[PDB]
């Protein structure tokens, strides 16, 4: 199962300053408008 | 709870930029005397960079409260019901029991490539009053990025 | 080596909607690109989905928990022209198309002590009885802020014609758009809250018939 | 699929801008803040349009100069229509320096943000088009009229 | 047997750029060539790039060395409206053409005896201070008149917008377009020289929108 | 790539060269010299087009004359044009017996250096237009206007 | 430095005419007094023929100054802010440190292609006074080309 | 390496009057409009 929390998805590519290896990150559609929001990895 | 990229692009984010310099400062007293629509604008800044800002604030398990914190795109003014649409811009939310810091970055942004202009504004508005059960003071971290 | 032709009567005056295109005169420019810019929109009604926008509950947001035995916080429809939807994005949108079809999503936020927990249902009510028992019957559901102080409440679209009128005159009328109302089920309230309230429009959602109100 | 509330779709009409006219620029902030078109442009902190203009009145012709062009009370051989059946139609080009267009600026809108300077014969009524607007950074939206 | 059709209004009028020719008189003439004829020219900026015209420092196209202290021979925007830009090719070709963007190439040559030996330094100024220090972290080049007597410096475009105005009034404005500057480095100067100063368009120059002036 | 500064598309436009004239020659000298297509016009030695005449006022027909026809009062059966909403425009071959045409000659120009002879009925307003224009051994352009 | 051929054929030169004649005249006497702008206008002739022009002068190490000789098509007149762009026509600089000596050759150039009327006219301008530290003349050497 | 002075690049056709055996010259742009000026021959 994906390790994020709830209401975060995988498939977002982890922006500079995360240092994510799989360069996966739960990201979440919200905060404005186009915002994309990161809060950690992914991991599988 | 997280860091928000305002106005991203998409294909950015299929599967670079850094904050540069630093700098603190402390914007208002979180009071119940404030009620909805308490808003404080800071201009930045206060060369084609984008923006990161941590608003953070001082709330314990007793504090509760909301801010909406955001950075509205050339804020020549704001009418009087034009606060209940401030969610159109890249936000977050300061809840004492959910977040209690808010992160944002936001990129360049202007009709030409280089800038001089006050382009981004960061809005601070009282969402909910504060209700307790010790004062509560919001302090603002702000860095720009790919200067 | 003529073509005969017939200027029909009737065509050929000035609309304001034309699809016919104008001759340009310079006819050799090329402006360079905008695809790197950011935060372009090429519908309005997305936005009006990824940005949810706050509700008007007498000059505020949020909505205050009352002592007294109600078990009701507030009770508004579902029209764009009613003063709580007033100051929403929606309704500003609403304002300038004759009709509309769809859902709506109502987000809520709890902004209270995270030691006070509280339980909240919130039921739609069909085109009315104000209590959970008949809401049971009904269309409903309940969140409790001790899991996600983030709750969205999809508000089917239940009108008997297939699209609805944006512009209407109903203040609180019983068969308005379906009398979206919040309960909280805990009597044993401790102390003063509140609840944000807004909507965004549902994936479904469909304004047609663009109009200038001149009203 | 919604079709009608594209924004490619609900800019491309003609509005009605100003009445009574001989010389006005080609601001798209003269436009009604009010009416469909003149409303949902002041939603967008940036745009970009190739703008078609439509003059009716008793005019003879038209003239048009491109933005950054200097001002004169005369003008010779200058981009000129004449007017058929009292309509004047005619598609002007992008021209401002800057890339895109802003409807507001925190720093009034400086004098660049238009797309040229057009001097009629007469007195005429101005209709403006926008063709293929692209609209940026969305603002918010209030209802016009209650 | 008749195709319908509608004489549009707006339509139809006598435009002087208009795209569509005429019917010619007699339609079956045939200049025989041109081929081979000498001098011809299908881009008015193509011969810019290659006809470096002069400079007016004052009604004379060179600069005179001064004895006195200040390693400043001249200090003239990169405006074609300068009175020092006036005669030259590209100032009368930008006067018909409301907007440009590129950048411009200035030719410098050395006119004197052959045994004083002279080091120029030319520095360009984005919009300001007047010395080689703080010009080293601006563009600047260095040129020595001991190996070729002719300079080119190439002048980057750095305008805040994507295009300029080349109508504009600004005679000494710390902003117009960059005050190129032309420094001594030797202050042990000998005589009276002269260096000959002038501008062609850049390979990426490109001017637009064709304007008739009628100031 | 740049467009705008391309000689076929900053010649190929209708030129205001005379006003309120019935019989004139068609000497392409005629056009102002501080326009944008008189002044590029005489930054070159040399040049070649075919021509377009647009007369515009109350006139009925036009009567056109190559170059090297005898000049006379009347004109029969010459290539004669109606007008048609107050509105004359014709093509005219590019007549003139040299190769080439000269802006300047070191011998005034002669006679000979025009596109032929027009007469018409009443006093006209002629635009010319430079159709595939060709421009040889360029000359000095000096600004017009300060 | 070299020889010049005004308005040459590009194809031409991708990897016959000779002079036939010969000819040399004194122009001016090249002295300081002369500020810049001291145009010496020469018509050629003084059969479609192309000329042949080598502008000589006696500049020694201890001369200074500059030289433009060009050939104008045509030069009916020359107007008060024209000199400045006369490098738009076929030209050299004679300079007396660089060359001290310039060779221009051009084509037959008319509306026809028999000619009667001066075509060309090699004029020389002093682009920048003469400098010493005696005097400097310029002999003009004309032979045509191709007759 | 090409045997040119400063400014001078090989690829022009040496025009009668100059003598080079390979027809290849030091052309350079530059005098006029239209302008080739030739200095010597190329060797390479």
């Amino acid at each position: 199962e994906n390790n994020c929390p709830d209401g975060y998805s995988c498939g977002y590519r982890c922006r500079s300053g995360w240092g994510c290896s799989g360069d996966e990150c739960c990201g979440r559609r919200g905060g404005g408008w186009g915002s994309i929001e990161l809060i950690a990895c992914c991991s599988s | 709870v997280g860091i928000t990229y305002g106005y991203a692009d998409a294909d950015s984010f299929r599967p670079v930029e850094q904050a540069e310099r630093f700098f603190k400062e402390k914007l208002f007293d979180w009071t119940s005397d404030k009620p909805f629509g308490t808003l404080y604008v800071l201009e930045l800044p206060k060369m084609r960079n984008g923006w990161d800002v941590q608003v953070s604030a001082t709330s314990t398990q007793f504090n509760g409260g909301s801010l909406l914190v955001a950075m509205v795109p050339e804020l020549c003014s704001l009418k009087d019901r034009e606060e209940f649409q401030l969610s159109l811009y890249p936000h977050q939310f300061i809840n004492p029991r959910t977040n209690t810091t808010a992160h944002i970055q936001v990129p360049y942004l202007g009709v030409n490539r280089h800038d001089q202009h006050q382009a981004w504004s960061l809005v601070v508005m009282v969402l909910t009053p504060l209700t307790t059960e010790g004062t509560v003071e919001v302090y603002a971290n702000i860095a720009p990025t790919n200067v | 080596g003529i073509i005969p032709v017939a200027c029909f009567d009737g065509y050929g005056g000035f609309q304001n909607t034309d699809p016919k295109t104008a001759d340009p005169i310079y006819g050799y420019v090329y402006n360079p690109s905008r695809n790197d810019c950011h935060g372009r929109y090429s519908n309005l009604l997305d936005v009006a989905e990824a940005c949810p926008t706050f509700l008007n509950f007498d000059g505020k947001p949020y909505v205050v928990t009352k002592n007294n035995g109600d078990k009701v916080m507030t009770c508004f429809d579902v029209a764009f022209t009613h003063k709580v939807h007033k100051n929403t994005f929606l309704a500003g949108l609403a304002d300038y198309y004759a009709q509309y079809q769809g859902s709506l999503n109502y987000h809520f936020m709890y902004t209270g002590p995270t030691h006070h927990k509280a339980k909240f249902m919130v039921a739609y009510i069909p085109p009315l009885p104000k209590t959970p028992e008949d809401a049971a019957h009904c269309y409903h559901s309940e969140w409790d802020t001790g899991l996600n102080s983030q709750f969205t409440f999809a508000v089917p679209y239940v009108s008997a014609s297939d699209f609805s009128y944006t512009h209407t005159d109903t203040p609180a009328m019983a068969t308005t758009n379906g009398w979206v109302a919040v309960f909280q089920v805990t009597d044993t309230h401790s102390a003063e809250a509140a609840v944000v309230v807004s909507v965004s429009a549902g994936p479904d959602l469909e304004f047609r018939f663009p109009v200038d109100p001149v009203r | 699929k919604r079709v009608h509330t594209d924004v490619a779709f609900v800019m491309d009409r003609f509005t009605h801008v100003l009445t009574n006219r001989t010389a006005f620029a080609v601001d798209l902030m003269d436009t009604n803040e009010k009416t469909l078109v003149g409303a949902l442009l002041r939603a967008a902190t940036y745009y970009f349009c190739d703008l078609e203009i439509a003059c009716l009145g008793e005019h003879e012709r038209v003239w048009w100069q491109p933005n950054g062009a200097p001002r004169t009370t005369t003008l010779r051989d200058n981009p000129m229509v004449f007017s058929h059946n009292n309509v004047t139609r005619f598609a002007v080009p992008y021209t401002a320096p800057h890339r895109l267009l802003s409807t507001r600026y925190n720093g009034k809108l400086p004098s660049t943000f238009n797309f040229g300077y057009v001097t009629a014969d007469k007195p005429v009524d101005v209709y403006y088009r926008m063709k293929r607007a692209e609209l940026y950074c969305p603002r918010p939206l209030l209802p016009g009229y209650d």
